[PDB]
């Protein structure tokens, strides 16, 4: 039997609300769906798993909580000794295949009515729009008005401002403010079970649209680094990074034509980048040139270089005797 | 005696600044040949540009990590040679930025994770991309390719049936577990529009209870 292994998809949930957890090989990693397979007198069976590598007895489906419907199975509700994986089989007799499916079952944090291992998690830009959908609702959906879906924020109700408007399953912030920070839960009726998912929001500023900028040392004065032949030499590099997206920031530094990170030597290399200082999602960072046995050779100009999507700046160092 | 011939020749690719690329290159030939890698007839030697030869000794890899643009954009070679005769083949590097990556540039949907599999049972590492058009998933154990060739083998590749709309599924399979099979595992997306590595995930083999 071909094995996939885990799903990629995987089913986090509250014990206590309903779950159906789909057969992954329709969904992704064969062509046809359920009632061809069927057709084409394939079986489907459902095996559950503790983990890996434990194996797998056969599910003893009742009809009612654990029902096994069509192409999926339906828990009604989700019980916490529910959580383990759930291999899904098809056979031929020359034929066969099975991906296995992840499913956790967690508590409410104390106190909370999330639980914070079990979250997702979204970003937004200052002074930008943002949109916030409770998902994943696809069969808890219902076509009317009623029930609906109520919005907390740190699992309490609150006063919502008029800027942010609501439709069915999503919440729209037409201009993010570091108060929209945080926490968000949907609640959903329908059983009448509860389901309820929790968004994390953090925020950033906007996507900047200027080159980063130098400190140590500085775009136009020419600084100067004292040092002894024999000696070591660290010539630190700090300089100040926009927000750009999930880049990280490119600062180096070079001699003339040449990139020092570009050289097999012992003598001279950069170090690793430092985040000296982050604040969504601004930072300082810092990278230093290092020269340990100070020759003759080393003396002279470095630059320290700073590159965005916006732009590349340089700065400069003359190292020189004592 | 014999000469160099190559089994194996590095062909053109095209990387994301600050990712990885591979350039593979094997020959056989009596006596061994020893290979080197070049850019303009000058032997490679760069902090970011590593060297990693098989066990065989049938060739190595050019590893450049974190790519570089437009530092590393260039034509490099492998040359094979022994006192017998010597061969060399010419190969190109584009290193693309982010903001300039197309539409249709294989991403890593999901990567590889840390797995423990015991002694001779069957270890599975998983890889989900996508891509326009759809991408080939390729592995490196330890920066050197997987050899999944031979069928039949201990180690397999499988792959996504394929429904248009999600991403592409595939997975190295690998049969018999062995110590030696314990290591640093990464997926890898070509299509035509370029290459991209998934970050690494290690393999461990406990011993069989
Ligand atoms: C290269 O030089 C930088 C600059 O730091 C130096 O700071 C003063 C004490 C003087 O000696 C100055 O002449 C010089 O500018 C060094 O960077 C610094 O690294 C240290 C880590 O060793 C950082 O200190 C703290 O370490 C504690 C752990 O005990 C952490 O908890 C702190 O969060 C913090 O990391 C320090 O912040 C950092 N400073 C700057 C400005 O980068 C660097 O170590 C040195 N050598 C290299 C880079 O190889
Ligand atoms: C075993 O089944 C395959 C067909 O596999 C598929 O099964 C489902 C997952 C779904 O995708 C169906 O639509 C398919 O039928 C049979 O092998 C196929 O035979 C045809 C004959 O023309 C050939 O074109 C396909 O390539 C074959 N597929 C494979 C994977 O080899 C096979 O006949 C079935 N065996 C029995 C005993 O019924
Ligand atoms: C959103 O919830 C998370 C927890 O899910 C909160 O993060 C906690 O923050 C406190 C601050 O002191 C820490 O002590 C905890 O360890 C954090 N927990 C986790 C899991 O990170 C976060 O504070 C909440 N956001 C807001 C705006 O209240
Ligand atoms: C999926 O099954 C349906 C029946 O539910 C069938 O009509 C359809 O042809 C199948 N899918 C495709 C792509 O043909
Ligand atoms: C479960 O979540 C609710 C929020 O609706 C909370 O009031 C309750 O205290 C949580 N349970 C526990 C045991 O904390």
């Amino acid at each position: 039997c071909t094995d996939w292994s885990v799903d990629i998809k995987k089913y986090q949930v509250l014990v206590g609300e309903p779950v159906r957890i789909k057969c992954a090989l329709f969904y992704g990693y064969i062509r046809t769906n359920y009632s061809l397979a069927q057709s084409a007198g394939l079986s489907l069976m459902w095996y559950k798993s503790s983990g890996p590598g434990d194996f797998e007895e056969p599910i003893a489906f009742d009809g009612s909580r654990m029902s096994k419907e069509e192409d999926s199975i339906w828990f009604r509700p989700t019980l916490l000794q529910d959580s383990g994986l759930y291999a899904c089989v098809i056979r031929n007799s020359t034929y066969c295949m099975k991906v296995s499916i992840s499913l956790t079952v967690g508590e409410n944090d104390t106190g909370l009515c999330y639980n914070s291992k079990m979250k997702y998690f979204e970003k937004a830009e200052l002074s930008k729009s943002k949109e916030i959908s409770c998902r994943d609702i696809e069969d808890f959906l219902l076509p009317t008005r009623e029930p609906e879906i109520l919005w907390y924020k740190e699992c309490r109700t609150k006063a919502w401002r008029p800027s942010i408007v609501f439709k069915r399953d999503t919440l729209l912030i037409k201009e993010v403010k570091e108060d929209d920070i945080g926490n968000y839960t949907c609640e959903l009726k329908y059983g009448g079970f509860v389901v309820r998912r929790t968004t994390e929001l953090t925020v950033t500023a906007p996507l900047t649209d200027k080159p980063p900028k130098l400190l140590y040392p500085m775009e136009s004065k020419l600084t100067v680094q004292e040092t002894q032949l024999g000696g070591s030499a660290n010539l630190t590099c700090r300089a100040f990074f926009g927000y750009s997206g999930d880049v990280s920031p490119l600062i180096y530094w070079m001699k003339g034509e040449k990139f020092i990170e570009d050289l097999d030597e012992n003598r001279v290399w950069e170090s690793d980048i430092r985040i000296l200082k982050e604040h969504l999602g601004e930072q300082e960072v810092s990278i230093s040139l290092i020269v340990d046995s100070v020759e003759e050779g080393d003396l002279g100009n470095y630059s320290c270089y700073v590159e965005n999507g916006n732009g590349r700046r340089h700065a400069s160092v003359l190292l020189h005797k004592r | 005696e014999t000469p160099p011939r190559f089994t194996r020749t590095p062909v053109d690719q095209t990387g994301v600044s600050g990712g990885v690329a591979s350039f593979i290159c094997q020959a056989t030939g009596d006596p061994r040949p020893k290979i080197v890698w070049n850019k303009k007839g000058k032997k490679v030697s760069n902090q970011r540009f590593e060297v990693i030869e098989f066990d065989d000794g049938s060739g190595s890899v050019l590893r450049i990590q974190p790519l570089r643009t437009p530092r590393d954009e260039a034509i490099y070679e492998c040359v094979a040679s022994n006192n017998v005769g010597e061969i060399s083949v010419s190969t190109r590097l584009t290193v693309l930025r982010e903001d300039q990556i197309p539409r249709g540039f294989p991403t890593i949907d999901m990567g590889p994770q840390l797995k423990v599999v015991e002694r001779t049972r069957t270890a599975t590492m998983l890889c989900a991309a996508s891509g326009n058009p759809d991408p080939e998933i390729t592995w490196f154990k330890d920066f050197l390719p997987v050899d999944t060739s031979n069928n039949n083998g201990r180690i397999k590749q499988l792959r996504s049936e394929s429904i248009g709309g999600t991403p592409i599924r595939g997975a190295l399979q690998i049969e018999q577990s062995e110590e030696s099979d314990q290591g640093k595992y990464e997926c890898v997306a070509t299509n035509s529009a370029g290459t991209r590595y998934s970050a690494p995930a290690n393999l461990y083999v406990r011993e069989l209870r």
